[PDB]
């Protein structure tokens, strides 16, 4: 009508798709430890102490992983805090000289000191002696120290060696007051944006959520760090999903998400002591000086039981997908040992776990329950020095040796998988997957996968019948 | 978008129960409340009650208020409406009607066909 | 009737959801980001990032009251306006809009004429100031 | 009477101190950080606190001016509202107010409310624009 | 009569150049500069040029509305004062001003005074508020 | 123009540290030079007396 004329609404609830700077928020009680850790640092503000979570009730949305500009800043966020971290650790520049390796020998008797024999770690470490400077330059010092035979690679002269990072970049030692322990982030926008969150319990990655709720921060995300399982993750609300880019293209990565956590227990049973040695002026480089006591390989144990459920589960979900097709597991097929091996961080030991019982079975069609008893499943794991988690990317790191035992148990939330083409065997009735693949970027979608952060319009124009009073 | 489809037609003996179901398909059940009315033969349409498939809340008519009960699904976006105490005079047309639009409609966008009961 | 908190009256319709504006409106400055933070401690990786966070807020909050002062609304919540409304942006009646509609579809269907109903807003406030100074 | 400088009439009471407003308003975001400041030089020592002194002195000004415009106070130094006043958040009459109490004293008096008053006086702001738009 | 650009009518005569006040206004806050700029990224060389010209930006649009906000003239492109006009800071007539001169000539003819009169305009405002206090 | 033929030699003289050298110069062997068409330099050295005087 002509009675209608254009009024302006302030606080209008609109938003559209966007990206902005996440900063952080931690939780004070994890705080005040001064254990500086590498990620939460001090810089984070405190969190709120009551979060709020508003239930947008008419609302559908449209999210989408695989395209979630979180996850790109949170790589970001993580390999830069990780380099500045150990800016100010020592250069090992002057362990990059001729080492001359001999088998180790050790005294204790230590007859296995409990059930598990998967061996001992002589023959997995070499005693190498070299020549370093004292804190004067023009004096040369003689020493001995104890490296795992990955650490170490032969050159020529047989009982000559070398460290294997000494022909690709220079490694830091990892100060001894920085603590890899992972607190949880909270990712928070800045005022005038917000965030979307999908409430679903069976929400795969893209698609409309119609039960979208608004919030101001993420939930607390630990950047724990793993390779084919995810460890320490949040579990599924309603049962396992099973999350692909593309379940057609076998060359993304398939995410399997748990329901319910399955323990993993790891420890070192060995018994390390930490020596120091001056290399340089003011540059001090820890090593482990003799192992003496228990003597027996790193190890992972999994309830056997357990593990055989949640692999029929997970079976169960990957039918449906693939419907008239058996499937089986398999161990990785090649790749740096990160591929081929679970990785994971235990106090600053760093773990490379076999998992071969875990994913070595065939599931042809379910005809008749097969029962089995209770076992005890041991995964021979082994320790890595010479650090190199971003693919070639950040700082390589030096990790000194933890005195005493080491014991760390975590939950598993998730599997890596990874579907193996094929054009006539492949179709006869089998589908392959084998864990491990994608990048740390998978590492994190598994939890920014039910937000979206989007910005505010609060300006709106609509028509009333209201006209402006002219003086 | 939006189509609601009611059921077949029944033959009821007197002082029997009918349950009449209309669906509703293709459009944001919820969000459009759902009126039932009835068209006897050589009559007018009447007002029967107006159901709101969100919340549940009903509205029904004082001479139906005691025989009369309105019922809405979500599932399966389905409308059922219910009558006992079949008399004789019941014989008419039902009709489905969504609302206008979602608040304060005054007036009926789509019907059903209609169902015939015999009583 | 109930209170309702941010964002939570965006799926209701128009007639609803302008009930709660303030709830909107009062959040778009003031956060979380102000903090105090708990090796220069601002040069950090999450140092900068509040930093950038502070400014973009700040600016967030100007883009919009940058327009309420051209169009003489500073001050208001609802501001009522003397540019008649054109039937070329949108024809729908009262309940058309306010009782079927809710602010994320009304927005997206008047998206390519918001730019030019902008500027008419701005000429229509230094009209009324123009035919001021030239009346007292 | 003598015009006095930056907070000199903090420790006069209230009937006195409120003819000296414009003193302090005058200086909310204005000063000499805003300079050029006669190794990149602004990633020096005090080429950041500089930085984070000129966005610290926005965001002050900002938090204030954004209660002005919810509450319809834009662009005035006394303003006036409908909001009545509860004699829960203090009960003294105008002589134990205006002719007794200074600025700081009685802001520490009503402190427990001061968050109560804030939402009722937006609030208030809000039913006078739903009220004019739906009576012209 | 045509439309101008932005400060395309710096040469004409006030009364010509007081007609496209809103071209100018229109641009003192919105830029290219919030873009989304395509080792930290924020820190390079023109990762802190940028991000010094959108705080520079926001300090001098606030500048000038710090001003408009304590003379009452928020929200308003052309606002009229109750400060009589004095006869030494410019004893020119209507058609010495309006027809004979430039804003940019003007401006530095009173420039002497703007600083005084900047001071009794929020001065006059202030009484306007007191007078009003004690009235109602 | 360099009308040389150059090769791209790297060595290792340290832990990360390559060094790109000329390992050899093999070819074509001649000294760079520049081309200027004589005339149009005439004139352009020409008109700038011009505005010198
Ligand atoms: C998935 O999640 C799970 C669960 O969240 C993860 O599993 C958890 O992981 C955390 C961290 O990895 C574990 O916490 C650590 O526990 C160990 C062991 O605690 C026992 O021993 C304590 C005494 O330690 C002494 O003895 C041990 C041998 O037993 C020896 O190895 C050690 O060096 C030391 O000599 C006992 O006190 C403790 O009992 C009780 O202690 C507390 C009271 O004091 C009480 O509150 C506890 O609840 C506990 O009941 C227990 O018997 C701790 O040693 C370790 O402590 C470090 O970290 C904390 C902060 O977390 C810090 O306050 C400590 O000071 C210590 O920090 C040292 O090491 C840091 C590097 O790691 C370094 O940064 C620090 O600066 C400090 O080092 C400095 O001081 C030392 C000397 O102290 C010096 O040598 C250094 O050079 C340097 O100057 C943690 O608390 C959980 O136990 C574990 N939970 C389970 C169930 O397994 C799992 O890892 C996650 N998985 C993944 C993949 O993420
Ligand atoms: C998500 O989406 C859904 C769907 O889109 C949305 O649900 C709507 O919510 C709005 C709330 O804003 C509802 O509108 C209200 O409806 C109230 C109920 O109205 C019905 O009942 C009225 C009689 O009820 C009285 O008597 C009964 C006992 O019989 C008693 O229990 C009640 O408490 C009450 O006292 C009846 O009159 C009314 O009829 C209206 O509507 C029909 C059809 O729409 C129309 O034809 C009529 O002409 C008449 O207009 C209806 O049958 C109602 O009480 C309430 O009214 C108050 O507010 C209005 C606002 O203007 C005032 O004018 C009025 O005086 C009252 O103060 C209001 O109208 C709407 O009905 C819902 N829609 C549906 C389909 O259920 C959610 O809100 C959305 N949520 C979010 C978060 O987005
Ligand atoms: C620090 O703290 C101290 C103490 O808290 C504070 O001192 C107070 O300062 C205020 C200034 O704002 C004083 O208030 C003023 O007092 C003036 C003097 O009042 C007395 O004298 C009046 C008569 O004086 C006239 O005649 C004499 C000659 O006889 C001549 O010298 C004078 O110049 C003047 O011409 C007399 O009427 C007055 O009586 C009042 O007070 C008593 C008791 O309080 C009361 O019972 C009466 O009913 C009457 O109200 C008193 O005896 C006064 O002139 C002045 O008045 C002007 O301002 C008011 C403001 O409303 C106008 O209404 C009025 O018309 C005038 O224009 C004003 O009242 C106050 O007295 C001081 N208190 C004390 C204890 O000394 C400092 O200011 C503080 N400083 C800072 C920086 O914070
Ligand atoms: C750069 O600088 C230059 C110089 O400083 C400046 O040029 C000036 O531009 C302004 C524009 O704002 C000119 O002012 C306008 O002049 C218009 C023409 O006025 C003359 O002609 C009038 C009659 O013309 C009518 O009839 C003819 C046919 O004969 C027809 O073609 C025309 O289109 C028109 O219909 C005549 O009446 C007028 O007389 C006025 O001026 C004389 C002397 O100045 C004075 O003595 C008279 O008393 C009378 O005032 C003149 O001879 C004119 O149409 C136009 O009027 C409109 O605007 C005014 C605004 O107030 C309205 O009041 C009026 O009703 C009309 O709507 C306006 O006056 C000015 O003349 C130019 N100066 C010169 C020297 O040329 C540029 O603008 C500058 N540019 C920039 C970018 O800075
Ligand atoms: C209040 O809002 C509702 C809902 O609005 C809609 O949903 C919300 C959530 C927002 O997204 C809105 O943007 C959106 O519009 C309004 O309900 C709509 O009302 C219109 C008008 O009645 C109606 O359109 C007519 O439907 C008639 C019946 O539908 C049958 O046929 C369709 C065929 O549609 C085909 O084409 C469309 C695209 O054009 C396709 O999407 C669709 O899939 C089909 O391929 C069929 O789909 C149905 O199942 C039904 O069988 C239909 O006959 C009409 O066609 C005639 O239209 C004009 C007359 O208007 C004639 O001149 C033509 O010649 C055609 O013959 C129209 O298509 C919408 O379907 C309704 N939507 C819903 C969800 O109910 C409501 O009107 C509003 N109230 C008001 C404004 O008061
Ligand atoms: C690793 O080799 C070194 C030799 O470089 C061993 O150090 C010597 O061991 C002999 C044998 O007991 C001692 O007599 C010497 O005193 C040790 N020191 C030196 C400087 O010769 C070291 O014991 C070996 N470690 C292990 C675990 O085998
Ligand atoms: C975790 O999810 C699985 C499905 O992946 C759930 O297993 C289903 O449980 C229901 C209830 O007993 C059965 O009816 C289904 O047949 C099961 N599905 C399969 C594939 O076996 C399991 O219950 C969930 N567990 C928890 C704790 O939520
Ligand atoms: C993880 O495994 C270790 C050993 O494999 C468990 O340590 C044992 O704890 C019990 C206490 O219940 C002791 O009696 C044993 O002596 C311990 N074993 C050894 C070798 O010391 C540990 O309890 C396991 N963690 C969890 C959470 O079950
Ligand atoms: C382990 O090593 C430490 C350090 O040398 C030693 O004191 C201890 O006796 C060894 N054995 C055990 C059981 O701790
Ligand atoms: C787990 O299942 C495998 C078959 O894949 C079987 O060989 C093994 O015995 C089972 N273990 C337990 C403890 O049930
Ligand atoms: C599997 O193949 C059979 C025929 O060999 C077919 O009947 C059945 O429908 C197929 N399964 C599915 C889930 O389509
Ligand atoms: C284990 O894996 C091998 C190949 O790695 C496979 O041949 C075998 O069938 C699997 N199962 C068992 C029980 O070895
Ligand atoms: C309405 O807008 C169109 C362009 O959007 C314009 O051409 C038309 O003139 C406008 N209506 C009126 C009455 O000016
Ligand atoms: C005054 O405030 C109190 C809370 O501080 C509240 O309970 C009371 O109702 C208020 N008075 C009035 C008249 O609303
Ligand atoms: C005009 O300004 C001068 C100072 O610039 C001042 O002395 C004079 O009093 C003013 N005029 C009036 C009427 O106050
Ligand atoms: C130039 O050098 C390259 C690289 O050694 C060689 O392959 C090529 O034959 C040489 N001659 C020419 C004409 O390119």
């Amino acid at each position: 009508a002509e009675n209608l004329w254009v009024t302006v609404y302030y606080g209008v609830p609109v938003w559209k798709d966007a990206d902005t700077t996440l900063f952080c928020a931690s939780d004070a009680k994890a705080h005040e430890t001064e254990a500086h850790n590498i990620w939460a640092t001090h810089a984070c503000v405190p969190t709120d102490p009551n979060p709020q979570e508003i239930y947008m009730e008419n609302v559908t949305e449209n999210f989408n992983m695989w395209k979630n500009n979180m996850v790109e800043q949170m790589q970001e966020d993580i390999i830069s805090l990780w380099d500045q971290s150990l800016k100010p650790c020592v250069k090992l520049t002057p362990l990059c000289v001729t080492l001359s390796c001999t088998n180790v020998t050790l005294t204790n008797v230590n007859y296995t000191n409990n059930f598990p024999n998967i061996g001992n770690i002589t023959d997995e470490v070499r005693n190498c002696s070299f020549n370093v400077t004292t804190e004067i330059r023009d004096k040369k010092q003689k020493v001995y120290a104890l490296f795992y035979k990955l650490d170490i690679v032969q050159m020529e002269n047989k009982n000559s060696y070398r460290l294997i990072n000494c022909n690709t970049s220079v490694c830091k030692q990892a100060c001894p007051k920085i603590s890899f322990d992972p607190i949880p982030i909270h990712y928070c926008t800045p005022a005038g944006y917000a965030i979307l969150k999908c409430n679903e319990k069976n929400f795969n990655g893209t698609g409309p959520c119609k039960n979208v709720s608004s919030v101001q921060c993420t939930h607390g995300i630990k950047p724990v760090v793993s390779t084919q399982l995810l460890l320490n993750g949040s579990l599924a609300e309603g049962e396992i999903i099973i999350r692909s880019e593309n379940l057609t293209n076998n060359a993304k990565t398939i995410i399997v998400h748990l329901n319910k956590s399955v323990e993993i227990n790891c420890t070192r049973p060995s018994n390390n002591t930490r020596t120091s040695v001056t290399i340089g002026p003011g540059q001090v480089f820890y090593r482990t000086g003799d192992i003496i006591g228990d003597i027996r390989k790193a190890y992972c144990e999994i309830n056997g039981t357990k593990w055989n459920e949640t692999l029929k589960q997970v079976v169960g979900k990957l039918k449906e997908h693939f419907p008239n097709k058996t499937i089986s597991f398999q161990p990785p097929s090649g790749g740096d040992l990160e591929i081929t091996m679970h990785h994971f961080n235990c106090r600053g030991e760093f773990f490379y776990c076999n998992t071969t019982q875990l994913f070595n079975s065939t599931w042809i069609n379910s005809t008749t329950i097969k029962e089995y008893n209770d076992t005890i499943i041991y995964l021979p794991c082994k320790i890595k020095q010479i650090i190199n988690m971003w693919q070639g990317v950040g700082q390589c790191m030096y990790a000194p040796p933890i005195r005493g035992k080491i014991n760390c148990v975590s939950n598993i939330t998730g599997i890596l998988l990874t579907r193996d083409g094929g054009d006539a065997n492949a179709t006869n009735d089998t589908e392959t997957f084998r864990p491990g693949g994608g990048n740390i970027k998978d590492n994190w979608r598994s939890e920014l996968y039910k937000y979206k952060v989007v910005q505010i319009e609060p300006l709106g124009i609509a028509p009333t019948k209201c006209k402006r009073r002219v003086v | 978008q939006s189509y609601l489809v009611q059921s077949g037609p029944e033959v009821k003996k007197p002082g029997t129960a009918v349950k009449v179901s209309c669906q509703a398909s293709r459009y944001p059940f919820t969000f459009f409340g759902i009126s039932w009315v009835r068209q006897a033969p050589g009559k007018g349409p009447q007002w029967m009650g107006w159901i709101s498939p969100y919340n549940g809340h009903a509205i029904y008519l004082d001479e139906l208020k005691d025989r009369l009960t309105l019922t809405t699904d979500t599932d399966t976006t389905t409308a059922y409406m219910e009558l006992r105490n079949l008399r004789s005079a019941d014989t008419a047309v039902y009709f489905c009607a969504r609302d206008h639009t979602r608040q304060d409609s005054r007036g009926y966008d789509f019907w059903g066909q209609g169902t015939l009961v015999t009583v | 009737a109930m209170i309702f908190g941010f964002l939570g009256a965006a799926g209701s319709t128009m007639g609803a959801a302008s009930n709660t504006l303030t709830v909107q409106a009062r959040q778009l400055l003031s956060g979380i980001v102000q903090q105090q933070s708990n090796h220069l401690l601002q040069l950090t990786v999450w140092g900068i990032k509040q930093l950038q966070a502070r400014v973009l807020a700040v600016e967030r909050y100007l883009e919009v009251q940058k327009f309420l002062g051209l169009w003489g609304c500073s001050g208001k919540i609802i501001c009522c306006t003397a540019v008649p409304w054109n039937s070329t942006w949108s024809n729908k009646s009262f309940e058309q809009i306010w009782n079927n509609m809710t602010w994320i579809e009304w927005e997206r269907e008047i998206s390519n004429y918001t730019s030019q109903i902008y500027d008419i807003l701005t000429e229509s406030q230094f009209q009324q100031d123009i035919n001021e100074v030239d009346l007292l």
